[PDB]
């Protein structure tokens, strides 16, 4: 279908998280 | 980027430089967001006050960079364009309204672990993720500082920058500029009372403005680096195109391109 | 101070 986006190879696919992305996750519940 | 940092190797594998070809040197950002469209701000291509109109033979599109200076050879990929799109109501005259531009290649790019396009917001996306308070990430090959010592401050980034800047209340926005603020921006970036400071500058401009969602894991544009007042001054905000609004041209430019 | 591109892009 739809063509895959926004998953970074070296990121997303290989479940590791860069060393920003929690702050930005987090500014999502306060 | 102003108070920023190095970037991990492959952190923002959709992030485009535009390079002149004479003489050599940073244009502006972009975004990869197909094999062969680039999406960018109108104001990197064309300024008629500063007799400022590039074309399609005037530039470069390079994809997969980290360095900013380095020929990549094994990573990066150069590409020519074949067309270039302005959104016909591009508001040069007043307020930037309408910063945006596509750009398609002349050959599809082979997508690599450097080379990634990112996901444009649906509405569902749109509404939930800007809201004030939240959290988006700039990166580019900007400045680092809006004015420095020359030949003796720092300057460039060696390698490409990245922040993370909350968005701001659409009252807020307005009050700290006396510009025509319109409904295809955003503003974001940290008020006086916060402690921590950031935002895009020189170069950075047409690159994307980032957020990801917790519930798919993606990445989403939702912005474009497009105008602000200097860089990261007290008070001031960086303002930018509203990816969303803008989504309709996008489409027809696509579909029927 | 940009290394150089293989001239071919250069035109
Ligand atoms: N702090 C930020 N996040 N930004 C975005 C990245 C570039 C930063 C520095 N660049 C500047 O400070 C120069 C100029 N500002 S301005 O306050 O003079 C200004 C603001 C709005 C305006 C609207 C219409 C016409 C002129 C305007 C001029 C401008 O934004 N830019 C954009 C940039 O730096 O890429 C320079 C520019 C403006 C318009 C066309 C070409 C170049 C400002
Ligand atoms: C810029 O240049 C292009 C191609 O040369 C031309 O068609 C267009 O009208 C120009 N636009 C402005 C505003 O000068
Ligand atoms: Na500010």
């Amino acid at each position: 279908g739809e063509a895959d986006c926004g998953l970074r190879p070296l990121f997303e696919k290989k479940s590791l998280e860069d060393k920003t992305e929690r702050e930005l996750l987090e500014s999502y519940i306060d | 980027i102003v108070e920023g940092s190095d970037a991990e190797i492959g952190m923002s594998p959709w992030q485009v430089m535009l390079f002149r070809k004479s003489p050599q040197e940073l244009l502006c950002g972009a975004s990869l967001i197909s094999d062969r469209w680039v999406l960018t701000a109108a104001h990197c291509l064309l300024y008629p006050p500063w007799d400022k109109n590039f074309t399609e033979n005037d530039l470069l599109v390079r994809i997969g960079k980290h360095s900013r200076t380095r020929y990549e050879r094994n990573i990066e990929k150069i590409s020519m364009l074949e067309k270039i799109y302005i959104h016909p109501r591009y508001n040069w005259r007043e307020n930037l309204d309408r910063d945006i531009a596509l750009m398609k290649l002349k050959k599809p790019v082979a997508f690599s672990d450097y080379i990634h396009p990112v996901c444009l917001p649906d509405r569902e996306t749109a509404a939930s993720l800007l809201q004030a308070g939240y959290k988006g990430r700039v990166t580019g090959w900007g400045n680092l500082k809006e004015t420095w010592t020359a030949n003796v401050g720092k300057g460039q980034p060696s390698v490409l920058q990245v922040v993370n800047l909350p968005i701001v209340e659409r009252p807020v926005c307005k009050d700290s500029t006396r510009i025509r603020i319109t409904d295809n921006m955003f503003c974001a970036g940290y008020k006086p009372d916060e402690g921590k400071r950031g935002d895009a500058c020189e170069g950075d401009s047409g690159g994307p403005f980032v957020m990801k969602s917790p519930f798919n894991n993606r990445w989403y544009q939702m912005g474009i680096v497009s105008w602000g007042e200097g860089c990261d001054r007290d008070g001031k905000y960086g303002f930018y195109t509203h990816v969303f609004r803008l989504k309709k041209w996008i489409q027809k430019v696509i579909d029927q391109f | 101070d940009f290394e150089e591109i293989p001239e071919e892009y250069l035109q």
